[PDB]
RNA sequence: ACUGGGGCGGUCGCCUCCUAAAAGGUAACGGAGGCGCCCAAAGGUUCCCUCAGAAUGGUUGGAAAUCAUUCGCAGAGUGUAA
RNA sequence: GGGCUACACACGUGCUACAAUGGACAGAACAAAGGGCAGCGAAACCGCGAGGUUAAGCCAAUCCCACAAAUCUGUUCUCAGUUCGGAUCGCAGUCUGCAACUCGACUGCGUGAAGCUGGAAUCGCUAGUAAUCGCGGAUCAGCAUGCCGCGGUGAAUACGUUCC
RNA sequence: CGGGAAGUAGCUCAGCUUGGUAGAGCACAUGGUUUGGGACCAUGGGGUCGCAGGUUCGAAUCCUGUCUUCCCGACCA
RNA sequence: CCUCCU
């Protein structure tokens, strides 16, 4: 990772509004998304 | 803010945003936020966390975008496969419903693409 | 990241015992992940490519390279040299947060989404997948993108075989078509 | 669309000739000027041909054609463009 | 001026190949092509590297753009003719 | 039974639009002229609605069709192919009719096309006219943007006769 | 026989020399105008550049061959 | 500018 050229990469923690929370790197420091894995009917099964 | 994978206009009262959705006009936006219990007026961009959990359960029941435009393809798919005059109507590119064709059936089929008279 | 950890401990051991190897060292991994956008359009508007660098800076985290063009092609308007897309190499955590974040978040974003292909191992167990949207990676905000676009991300392995590649693929929470 | 109350309509002589096929595991060609007549349920699989205006055309029915008119399948008009 | 008489047509210096008879050389108005430059790097050096094409997978994207894997004495490249 | 309803296309006559002198929603209003006997059908109840069930009155200055709509006053939208426009198509209905596939009208939900005031050219109108807004009727089971009537609101301009 | 020059829409011609864009006039088509023609006005559409091969990322354009049509030359005996 | 024949 040569310095200076790429962008500020770090801890985020993504948050479902249907429940799930997880903490992946990211550049955004609070991610939040209406939908996951878990949420999602593909997934889950309907 | 993204209901049913479609980032409605934020600017907008919620009645006319949500009428951005595939499947949902005046008449359905009326009655989710009625259920939801969401005043009219608001705009997309001063609602609630809470507000917009509600409006999304209320319309992941209603069948709307992909699901809906799956439902329609194979309706006009089926009449296809069967050979009902419809299908010949839909495949063809004129009208299904007894619309007559000498005049104005333009669009079904389309600008005009003139030929040399008599 | 969890699904590093959930490789080790898990998935790991379990290909050991499903495919019945000598060696831990013959159980497949992820090697890498490299996402391409080709950018065609770049021949005719010149700031095609910083836009789409943008996005895939942001979507994978690291500065991307920009591809340039192997030969000059007619049909396209295309000649040597000529910047037409935009590559970035994801390896170690970047890749497995990466991977974690595409399938957790990004896919379910996609619009009318129903489990990616079955169909898409190259025949040797290396694993690709279109995106058509940017706008399911969270990074991107809705507002800032102007022109849509897509990607390439393929994920290589060490899988021989498509089925070995597919289980450690189906180990992962990746959603494969029903 | 044929109202719920009175339910779907089909001609006597068609209906009779099809259930007089169904009372056995016959299958014959129902030769027929009934256009207007739905397609039951229980038409499925007979081969009924239906008049378009000169002549029989038949028709062979599926579950997908139930509801449909058998008018439908057997069109009036020769179409085949100008020029 | 050359010239299978002269005129008329063509040619005239340089480079590469064949004719050229396995050293070198070797003629004809014999057979084929190039040149009258270009490059401030397309030169020098140090360090690193491997090409054409095909198959298969993959958003836009096709026969063919970029990505990935596999096969791959070279089927490429070497400013320009050989 | 089908066709007169075809559809590469060309013309005539119209309807609806392209929006803010507007759209949506809500509250006040103010007409005329017609039609009605197996016909008009109130009210009531049910249905989001088209309508349904039931049924008062009236062979009518008595009852019914019948609700005027533009307008006025609020509220919201704030110039966007949109809260403009409503074609096309999917689904589910209603009604008439023996029967609405070819080929009916209407309703609900979904869909949401072209269209940003129209080249050459060309039409009507001199006043309760033009323009615009509804209403009724004949034909008719059902089916009217057509036709024949009806009132509401209500302009501009005419110097002049050269030219067409 | 030798040497030139053309060959591009239905017809007549540009574009070729400088490789990346197929143009122009008449004609044709549709509308308008007229009782109807003509003329006039408005609005369109039409080749893939004789054929083949080559060079080029790319050919109407550069190179070669071929075909067709023209033009010039064929002298001293 | 023209306006088929009887
Ligand atoms: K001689
Ligand atoms: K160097
Ligand atoms: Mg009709
Ligand atoms: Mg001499
Ligand atoms: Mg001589
Ligand atoms: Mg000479
Ligand atoms: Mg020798
Ligand atoms: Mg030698
Ligand atoms: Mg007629
Ligand atoms: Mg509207
Ligand atoms: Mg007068
Ligand atoms: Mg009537
Ligand atoms: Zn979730």
């Amino acid at each position: 990772m040569k310095a200076g050229i790429h962008p500020n990469f770090k801890k985020a923690t993504v948050k479902c509004a249907c429940g799930n929370e997880f903490e992946t790197g990211s550049v955004k420091e609070e991610v939040r998304v209406e939908i996951c894995s878990e949420c999602h009917p593909f997934y889950t099964g309907r | 803010a993204r209901i049913a994978g479609v980032d409605i206009p934020r600017d907008k009262r919620v009645v006319i945003s949500l009428t951005y959705i595939f499947g949902i006009g005046r008449t359905t936006a009326q009655q989710v936020l009625k259920e939801a219990g969401v005043s009219e007026d608001t705009r997309v961009r001063d609602l609630t966390e809470e507000e917009l959990g509600k409006i999304r359960d209320i319309i992941d029941k209603l069948k709307v975008e992909g699901d809906l435009r799956r439902e329609v393809s194979l309706n006009i798919k089926r009449l296809i496969e069967i050979g009902s005059y419809r299908g010949i109507r839909h495949r063809r590119g004129l009208p299904v419903r007894g619309q007559n064709s000498k005049n104005n059936a333009r669009t079904r089929k389309g600008p005009r693409r003139t030929v040399a008279n008599k | 990241n969890r699904l590093k950890e959930k490789y080790n401990k898990e998935i790991a051991p379990a290909l050991m015992t499903k495919f019945n190897y000598d060696s831990v060292m013959q159980v497949p991994k992820i090697e890498k992940i490299v996402i391409n956008m080709g950018v065609g359009d770049a021949v005719q508007n010149a700031k095609a490519i910083d836009s789409a660098v943008e996005e895939l800076t942001f979507i994978a985290g690291q500065k991307p390279v920009v591809t340039r063009a192997k030969k000059s092609i007619a049909g396209f308007r295309l000649r040597e040299g000529m910047p037409i897309g935009a590559k970035v190499t994801l390896r170690g955590e970047r890749m497995y947060d990466f991977l974690d974040k595409l399938i957790s978040v990004s896919l379910p974003r996609v619009r009318d989404f129903r489990g990616v292909s079955k169909k898409s191992f190259d025949g040797r167990g290396n694993y690709t997948l279109g995106i058509k949207e940017q706008l399911i990676f969270p990074e991107i905000d809705y507002d800032k993108v102007t022109k849509v676009r897509g990607m390439d991300i393929v994920i290589v392995t060490t899988a021989n075989t498509d089925e070995e590649a597919r289980e450690l693929l189906t180990q992962v929470g990746m959603p494969f078509q029903k | 669309a044929r109202s719920l109350k009175k339910g779907p309509f089909v001609d006597g002589h068609l209906m009779t000739k099809i259930e007089k096929l169904n009372e056995t595991d016959k299958k014959q060609v129902v030769k027929t000027w009934s256009r207007r007549s739905t397609i039951f349920p229980q038409f499925i699989g007979h081969t009924i041909a239906v008049y378009d205006g000169r002549k029989h055309v038949p028709v062979f029915i599926s579950e997908d054609m139930v509801g449909h008119k058998l008018g439908e399948f057997a069109p009036t008009r020769t179409y085949k463009g100008h020029a």
